[PDB]
RNA sequence: UGUAACGGGGCUAAACCAUGCACCGAAGCUGCGGCAGCGACGCUUAUGCGUUGUUGGGUAGGGGAGCGUUCUGUAAGCCUGCGAAGGUGUGCUGUGAGGCAUGCUGGAGGUAUCAGAAGUGCGAAUGCUGACAUAAGUAACGAUAAAGCGGGUGAAAAGCCC
RNA sequence: CCCGGCGAGGGGAGUGAAAAAGAACCUGAAACCGUGUACGUACAAGCAGUGGGAGCACGCUUAGGCGUGUGACUGCGUACC
């Protein structure tokens, strides 16, 4: 705290409390007793760990019926108008959408969906996972998540 | 499965003492130190 | 006005207090 | 985070000075004084059920002495007719019936002393 | 006429067509009860004296309703001994309306 | 030479219950202007029991 | 019909005021205007020019004859307290205080 | 049902005359404040006064045993820091009689604002007549 | 300092001794109802369900289980100008921390559940800051060089001007 | 427009969704100070309550009597840290 390491008035004598500093945190515009700092919350997680979540998660998908497997799942052109007619006609409103591939047409119509992701094969996460109503998974994305997953 | 239905194991989060609040918490005005020791003290305490 | 209770504080205080007011050691 | 705790302890002191109406001066204003004199009279309300139990027990003892030398008889004597006449009537109804019904007290009375002729 | 009966470890003047609150019993809530163990009933200088209770008496009442009582709260304290406890209660009842004494 | 407890407003009441003051019973009247002035005064025209005293 | 006449911000202390106020109230005005005007103080002043203004309120605004008038609710609310320092001996400051008022004055025919 | 409890305006007192003639004094006290509290009735509750009206007559002659006639001091204070004083019990009598049944059933009566209605009810006279004949008093002795 | 060495009144028993029967008398014991803990036993556990005993004063202190607050996800969801938060009442409810509903004010935000993280709960620290009391309408109004009157101005003159 | 000192301040009128949003201006808690109503209180002694409890006033109501406020008297009772 910016200020002067005074003390405000004497020890003794006069008939106020003892006080050593103006920047106590007991005073008016004093420090804070345990001021934060920039700590880092990251956990560590082990790998056995992360892989037996994915395929508890991706098992309970198939169980609740939330995973379609598809053999291609394309977009012509780069059309968010494209990408939702394809989903009314599939009847999906909040889905992720894995694919093994990296198709640009089909991340630049769904960047501007809320309720669409796409992602790669490789960068999935359980929480969307689970976040997302359904998922729809390439039989390649299959392929290489039960490869990588052994 | 979904991000309010999770929950964790019976016995894995325990709640941590937070002394200095209540009678009723029983860490009450001492905090588990007992009264007007050097080990009451902040700070205070002998080494090894 | 809490800064003419700057003086207030800051000097009714510097004012020192004369002292105790019986010439008497309790020795 | 920062958690301001106005409103709580707005709650909590709100909560105490309802309980202190009635209270003279500060004991129904002032929440250290009030707080202080709520918890006292928990205090005397728990030891008031108790002796609530006493004091009925001894208004009801000296209303039946009375009405048992009105009969003619001590309370120490009648007490033991209706032990001897097996009577397990209590006490307040005994009192309750030598308020209303002092007929029936008397026939109390001569039961009682049959029970120790 | 009124009569004397033994209700929850204690006990009940009560005269015809009252309403009395008793402990709480195992009844429902429009059934009828017979407190058969009465220990006096008076009838305008004709009144009986059970000896251990009454032989022929009985008193036939209606349950009215159950219920729990009104809220009390028990405050123990400790001073300058950092003691203190809260407690609430509510005691389970039961309403009853004499239907008639049967002498 | 100071108090060693703080009195109530209650006694504040009591002691102020003395330091009530006291209206005016009634006004006299001039007999000749006919206006109210107090008893034994002169009124603020300038009479006093009926003859002008003073000009103003 | 009551008529409301205010001076707020009186620059004279509550417990001063209350003295006159209590004279006049539940009385004709006419009594109220010569107990005003023979009593002494300060607030009398004040509190028979808010009754003056009461008066021409009620009958300018409200068709109100003056005879029936008469004073149903007067009471004087604290106001702000401008605060001042005077200096006493060795170097000792106390803050006095400089108190307001707000009187109200309510005239009514009932 | 709730404890019966008396009421002041319901209730009912009677008028009794006590003669003190030869009687001892706390023994006639006790009864006479058993009577002013109206513990001799069943409708008694501590704080309502359900006694009865009594006036004692020939508080002169009222009698006590041993030696305590010469010998029973009634001390008194003036508020005055000298101020005890000092009477016995034929003194007492010989000036002012009444007072002797007034301290023994004061002191025999509850303390605070009913105790001293209760007393209010007692009316001793030293002689043997009095000016309550138009309460009807009945005879009482005890 | 005032009886002042029965608690007092008062007592010649209303004192003492002996014997006896009564009764009063505690939060003790019993009765009725309700809660919870630990053990048996049986079930067939939803791993708790009957019965059963027994236990339940408690500081330092150890252990166990919870309430509520702010924030993040759930939540581009839900509630909300047909009135949010907040403020003030009332009623109900839970063993408690607390909870719910609603009247008035207010006039735009709030947030279930299940998890997560804490600047997470104040009556005291001759605690810090602000506001308001108290004494109290009291003391005082600062050299004991001194004022009085007329007229004027003015809403108003002991204090201004002549 | 009016009272007022060609004041302060206020009552109206008017604006505005709203002026108990009027510049001492969102919401406006508490302490503190008041006005009004009900009850109690001037023979009465103490942590100011609690248990009982009369009366009075006020609401509901099938009068059934419950609530609510006050609280004469009375048993017990010497704050918190
Ligand atoms: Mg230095
Ligand atoms: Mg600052
Ligand atoms: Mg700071
Ligand atoms: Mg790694
Ligand atoms: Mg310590
Ligand atoms: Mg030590
Ligand atoms: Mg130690
Ligand atoms: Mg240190
Ligand atoms: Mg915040
Ligand atoms: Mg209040
Ligand atoms: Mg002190
Ligand atoms: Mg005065
Ligand atoms: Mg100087
Ligand atoms: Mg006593
Ligand atoms: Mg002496
Ligand atoms: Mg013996
Ligand atoms: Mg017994
Ligand atoms: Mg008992
Ligand atoms: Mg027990
Ligand atoms: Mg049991
Ligand atoms: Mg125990
Ligand atoms: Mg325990
Ligand atoms: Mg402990
Ligand atoms: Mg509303
Ligand atoms: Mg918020
Ligand atoms: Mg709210
Ligand atoms: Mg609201
Ligand atoms: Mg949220
Ligand atoms: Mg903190
Ligand atoms: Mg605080
Ligand atoms: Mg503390
Ligand atoms: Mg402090
Ligand atoms: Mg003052
Ligand atoms: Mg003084
Ligand atoms: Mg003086
Ligand atoms: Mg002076
Ligand atoms: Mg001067
Ligand atoms: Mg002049
Ligand atoms: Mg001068
Ligand atoms: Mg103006
Ligand atoms: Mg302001
Ligand atoms: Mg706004
Ligand atoms: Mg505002
Ligand atoms: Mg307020
Ligand atoms: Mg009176
Ligand atoms: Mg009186
Ligand atoms: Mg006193
Ligand atoms: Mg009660």
């Amino acid at each position: 705290v910016t200020g002067s390491g005074k003390k405000p008035w004497r020890q003794k004598g006069t008939g106020r409390a003892r006080s050593g500093s103006i920047k106590s945190p007991i005073w008016r515009s004093g420090g804070v007793t345990f001021a934060a700092r920039p700590q880092d919350h990251s956990q560590k997680v082990n790998k056995k760990m992360y892989r037996g979540a994915l395929k508890s998660i991706l098992s309970e998908l198939v169980r609740q019926d939330r995973l379609i497997v598809v053999e291609k799942f394309s977009v012509e052109a780069p059309k968010t108008k494209l990408l939702a007619q394809k989903l009314k006609d599939m009847a999906l409103e909040d889905v992720l959408i894995i694919t093994g591939e990296l198709d640009e047409n089909l991340f630049l119509a769904a960047r501007n969906l809320h309720k669409v992701d796409v992602r790669d094969a490789t960068g999935i996460d359980p929480v969307s996972l689970i976040a997302f109503d359904k998922v729809v998974m390439t039989a390649d994305a299959v392929k290489q998540v039960e490869e990588m997953l052994a | 499965m979904r991000l309010n239905t999770l929950s964790p194991a019976e016995g894995s989060k325990k709640a941590g003492k937070r002394l200095g609040r209540g009678i009723g918490s029983g860490l009450g005005k001492t905090g588990g130190r007992g009264h007007k020791g050097q080990k009451s003290r902040s700070g205070g305490g002998v080494r090894r | 006005m809490s800064g003419k209770m700057t003086g207030i504080v800051k000097w009714f205080n510097a004012d020192k207090g004369f002292g105790f007011i019986t010439p008497d050691d309790g020795s | 985070a920062r958690v301001k705790r106005g409103v709580i302890a707005r709650a909590r002191h709100k909560k105490i000075l309802k309980q202190a109406k009635g209270y003279y001066g500060a004991r129904s204003r002032v929440y250290r004084v009030a707080f202080q004199a709520v918890i006292k009279a928990g205090q005397y309300a728990y030891r008031d059920r108790r002796q609530r139990k006493r004091q009925f027990r001894q208004l009801w003892i000296a209303r039946i002495n009375a009405a048992a030398r009105q009969n003619g008889i001590s309370y120490s004597k009648f007490i033991n007719g209706l032990k001897k006449a097996s009577v397990e009537i209590d006490r307040k109804i005994l009192a309750d019936i030598a308020v209303f019904d002092k007929v029936a007290f008397t026939a109390l009375v001569e039961k009682a002393k049959a029970a120790l002729a | 006429m009124y009569a004397v009966f033994q209700s929850g470890g204690k006990q009940h003047r009560v005269s015809e067509g009252q309403t009395v609150r008793l402990e709480k019993l195992d009844i429902a809530t429009g059934e009828t009860v017979e407190f058969a163990e009465v220990l006096m009933i008076a009838n305008g200088e004709e009144v009986k004296i059970g000896v251990p209770f009454v032989d022929g008496g009985v008193i036939k009442a209606e349950v009215v309703a159950h219920g729990r009582g009104e809220k009390v709260k028990i405050v123990k304290f400790r001073r300058r001994k950092h003691y203190r406890k809260q407690q609430g209660h509510r005691q389970w009842f039961t309403d009853v309306k004499i239907t008639g004494i049967s002498a | 030479a100071v108090q060693q407890n703080k009195p109530t407003r209650s006694k504040r009441g009591m002691r102020r219950s003395h330091d009530a003051l006291t209206a005016v019973t009634s006004l006299s009247v001039d007999k000749t202007s006919g206006e109210k002035h107090l008893r034994h005064h002169i009124t603020a025209d300038g009479y006093y029991r009926g003859r002008k005293v003073i000009a103003k | 019909m009551e008529t409301i006449a205010k001076h707020r911000h009186a620059r004279s202390s509550a417990q001063k005021v209350r003295l006159v106020a209590d004279l006049i109230r539940g009385k004709k005005v006419s009594q109220a205007l010569d107990i005003l005007t023979y009593t002494n103080k300060k607030a009398a002043v004040l509190v028979k020019k808010v009754l003056e203004s009461a008066i021409a309120n009620a009958e300018h605004n409200d068709g109100a004859d003056i005879d029936d008038l008469k004073v149903t609710k007067i009471f004087v609310d604290e106001g702000p307290s401008m605060k001042r320092i005077m200096p006493r001996a060795k170097g000792r400051a106390d803050r006095i205080l400089k108190r307001t008022s707000h009187i109200t004055v309510v005239v009514s025919d009932r | 049902m709730k404890t019966f409890t008396a009421k002041p305006e319901t209730v009912k007192r009677d008028w009794y005359v006590v003669d003190a003639t030869g009687k001892t004094l706390g023994r006639l006290a006790t009864e006479l404040a058993r009577r002013l509290r109206g513990k001799h009735k069943a409708e008694y509750t501590p704080h309502v006064d359900t006694g009865d009206y009594i006036i004692v007559l020939n508080a002169d002659k009222v009698a006590v045993t041993g030696n305590k006639r010469t010998d029973k001091v009634y001390y008194h204070h003036t508020g005055h820091i000298g101020g005890i004083k000092q009477a016995t019990f034929e003194e007492m009598i010989a000036r002012r009689p009444e007072r002797v049944i007034e301290i023994a059933v004061k002191g025999m009566l509850p303390k605070g604002p009913l105790g001293r209605a209760m007393f209010r009810k007692l009316k001793v006279y030293a002689g043997n007549e009095h000016n309550h004949a138009a309460q009807q008093p009945q005879v009482l002795d005890i």
